[PDB]
């Protein structure tokens, strides 16, 4: 209850904030009392955690970054 | 013929702890009405004057489609 | 001939633990119903002026049809 | 009982306020009083935890990530 009427409080005073700047701003041009603006707005309210971890691809060799390396190579004929 | 090869590789990183925030915006609906310009009455606002009203409620709406932010503006005689 | 091949990977990752909130709209169903306008009595509005304030209507609703909103306009005389 | 009176308060309010505002954004064009509206909204109240994960893919060679790697290769005629 109490934070639904948080949430219902916080949408309504973006609405009063977005519907005052755009009387603001356009009122100089039309006059005084010739335009009304309505705003509705959705808003979220889940918190949201995240962790990404990317990673660089190193498939070519002339950027890999090695650490040891055991090249054996025989050979006959 | 031979080849063996053993080798142990190094990796670049990054790790991003994103807390995201309570309470932002997901989308906008602005709904704008205009009057008709009375000068001596019925007279309708023209296209480059609704084609720059809308360039100014697009631009103090802040508005971005990627939220898919709606906007609509008329013009017509108030009572 | 002969291939033997092991190999080790890395993975990039995301992780989202998401709690939603409770008490948000699921569908909104809109009825409106405008009168006729009287001048001098028995004159429906024309066609651009119900198209015009179905777009007004639809744009105050925030309407989304993702989530199958619903809006209906009707004109008629009132009593 | 409680909570199902919040619940219909909470849905009332929200009906409440979408109401004034269509009846604020269209009574300057047809009329003071020549327009009524009705909001029938339906809510949801479950608690919704999620937990994604998601993976890249890297089946492409190009872009894998590798850490080691054992190549043998043999031969004869």
């Amino acid at each position: 209850r109490d934070l639904n009427d948080a949430q219902l409080k916080f949408a309504n005073d973006v609405e009063s904030r977005i519907q005052r700047r755009i009387e603001a701003i356009l009122s100089p041009i039309v006059g005084n009392g010739n335009v009304h603006a309505q705003v509705t707005a959705q808003l979220d309210f889940a918190n949201k955690e995240q962790t990404e971890e990317h990673y660089s691809p190193n498939g070519d060799a002339s950027k890999a970054t090695l650490r040891s390396r055991q090249l054996n190579i025989s050979e006959q004929v | 013929t031979q080849r063996n090869e053993t080798s142990n590789y190094e990796v670049d990183r990054t790790i991003r702890h994103t807390k995201m925030n309570v309470g932002d915006i997901e989308r906008l609906s602005v709904a704008v009405v205009v009057n008709y310009k009375t000068l001596a009455k019925p007279l309708p606002l023209t296209a480059d004057q609704m084609k720059q009203i809308e360039d100014l409620t697009r631009e103090a709406m802040g508005f971005s489609d990627k939220r898919g932010d709606t906007l609509n503006v008329v013009n017509s005689p108030f009572s």
